[PDB]
């Protein structure tokens, strides 16, 4: 006994336009390729070779970097040098 | 340039042909003789004169279109398909 | 594995296309390697007479690894075609009418 | 593919080559080949060694010595005035 | 892949709906040249011989 | 009336091909933008 009013005349809605036609064959295998390749990590698992790479991208490679930056701040000026004169201040 | 004909393609092939040894006669060479039959080569003498005759044309060949030229006028029309000379 | 025949025929033939264009490229000369191509040709000859399976399948593999031991670095290829230099230099374009995108602008 | 070999190998070379341009920046504080001869004999050796290795690792990227050596024969794609 | 073989794209050597390898473009014509001659340890051991 | 133009220029005044045309854009981007892009520069270098 309730039904959305009688004075509303609703009509389809369209985009609009020009149908431009198909410049493009789709291939199916290409599609789906890169839509698999898109939503990758919905798929994605942790396995060894991800452990691996998880280790050695996030964790190992900022600590070895890190390492590397804390040690040489104030080691090496070169700004105006002679012959025996060492360049680490250290 | 240099472009080829039909006739061009036909004496070179039967002068080919000419020079081989294991052929029956010089006299019996048409554009229609079978490799096979008609001129008496073995299964292996066919190739040896396909061996000849691509790289006598400066063309190469696949192994599925080597053994499909089995008489002489299918030969000369398929070393005419090509635009390589 | 199997006497004569039509595909042990294209086996055969597919073989010796190989060994005559293998020993192409090897060879410099062209009396030593007319020599050498009729040699390679009574080695042919003196087998193709064999009634087993057992022994044929044997010389067949072992010529066939034969075969693979004098492997080329470049196999001489004409220029015009897939191994060559000349191979795509300018390919015609084929003949196309312009699609249109936009109903306003090209 | 050649090119894009070709150009690889050069921009490795110049890479290493920033790197001894920044270092000739840096210590020299020019560019000038006027003033960084006049003021050449005077700096540190181990500074030396270092700019010198990085403009020969350049070198030796495009004058192709063997640690990259491939290009040139890889650039036999181009015609023969190029 | 052998060239004689008439494909869609002579270029990509590949036919029109084909499916698409786990890790594709290592396996393009725009991929590596990856030589046939040799294994790539014997040729390891060949290059740090010379 | 603008669709009726431009539907018509697309599948065939329709029926010329001439060169000399505006696109709707071209008179405020070559005769104000372009100007002003240009004035922008000549200040920049007599500024410096
Ligand atoms: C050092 C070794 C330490 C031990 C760890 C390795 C670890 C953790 C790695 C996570 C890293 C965390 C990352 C954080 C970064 C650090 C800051 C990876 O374990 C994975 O290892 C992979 C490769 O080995 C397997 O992948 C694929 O497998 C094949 C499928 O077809 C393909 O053949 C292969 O090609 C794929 O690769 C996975 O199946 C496996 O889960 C866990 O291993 C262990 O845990 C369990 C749980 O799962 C495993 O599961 C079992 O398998 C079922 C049958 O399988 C059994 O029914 C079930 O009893 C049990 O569930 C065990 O097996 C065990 O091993
Ligand atoms: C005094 C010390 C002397 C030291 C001497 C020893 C130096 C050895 C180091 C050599 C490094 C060479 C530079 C590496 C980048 C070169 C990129 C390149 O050239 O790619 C080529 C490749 C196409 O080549 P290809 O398909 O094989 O053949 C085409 C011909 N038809 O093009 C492509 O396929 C594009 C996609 C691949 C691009 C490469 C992606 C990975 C890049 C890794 C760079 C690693 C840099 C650090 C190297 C550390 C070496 C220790």
């Amino acid at each position: 006994e309730l039904k959305p009013s009688s004075a509303i005349q609703r009509g389809p809605l369209n985009k609009g336009g020009w149908d431009a036609p198909h410049a493009l064959h789709n291939d199916g295998a290409i599609d789906r390729y890169a839509h698999w390749r898109t939503f990758y990590q919905e798929r994605f698992k942790y396995t060894r070779a991800t452990g691996k790479s998880t280790l050695i991208f996030l964790v190992a490679f900022p600590a070895l970097i890190g390492y590397v930056a804390y040690q040489s701040e104030g080691l090496f000026e070169f700004a105006g040098k002679r012959r025996g004169e060492s360049v680490t201040t250290r | 340039a240099h472009v080829l004909t039909k006739d061009m393609i036909q004496e070179r092939i039967v002068a080919l042909l000419e020079s081989f040894d294991k052929v029956n006669d010089a006299k019996n060479i048409t554009a229609t003789a079978n490799l096979t039959s008609d001129l008496g080569l073995d299964s292996l003498d066919v190739v040896e004169v396909v061996m000849a005759i691509e790289e006598e044309f400066g063309l190469e060949i696949p192994d599925h279109d080597a053994d499909e030229i089995k008489t002489v006028q299918q030969a000369i029309d398929y070393v005419s398909a090509q635009p390589a000379a | 594995p199997v006497p004569f025949s039509a595909a042990n025929k294209k086996l055969v033939t597919s073989m010796y296309r190989q060994s005559l264009k293998l020993a192409r490229n090897w060879i410099s000369n062209r009396q030593l390697f007319r020599q050498k191509a009729v040699e390679i040709r009574h080695k042919f000859d003196q087998n193709a007479q064999i009634s087993n399976p057992r022994l044929l399948a044997r010389t067949l593999d072992e010529t066939r690894a034969h075969l693979y031991e004098f492997r080329h670095p470049d196999p001489i290829v004409p220029p015009s075609f897939p191994g060559g230099t000349k191979y795509e230099r300018n390919v015609p374009p084929r003949m196309e009418k312009i699609m249109q995108h936009n109903l306003y602008e090209p | 593919k050649s090119a894009l070999s070709a150009v690889l190998m050069n921009r490795f070379g110049d890479a290493f080559f920033v790197l001894g341009l920044c270092v000739i920046a840096y210590v020299f504080g020019t560019l000038n080949y006027s003033t960084i001869f006049a003021t050449a004999y005077l700096i540190n050796t181990d500074l030396l060694v270092l700019i010198m290795l990085a403009l020969f690792i350049a070198a030796m990227a495009k004058s192709a010595q063997f640690g990259l050596h491939n290009w040139l024969t890889l650039a036999m794609e181009g015609p023969t005035p190029v | 892949k052998n060239p004689y073989k008439k494909y869609d794209d002579q270029q990509d050597r590949r036919n029109l709906e084909e499916p698409l390898s786990v890790n594709d473009d290592l396996y393009d014509m725009w991929s590596p040249d990856r030589f046939t001659h040799f294994k790539n340890q014997d040729a390891l051991k060949y290059f740090i011989g010379f | 009336l603008k669709d009726y133009y431009y539907n018509g220029r697309r599948i065939l005044w329709e029926i010329k091909r001439e060169g000399a045309e505006k696109e709707d854009w071209v008179n405020q981007m070559y005769f104000l933008y372009a100007p002003s892009l240009i004035l922008l520069l000549i200040v920049m270098v007599y500024k410096s």
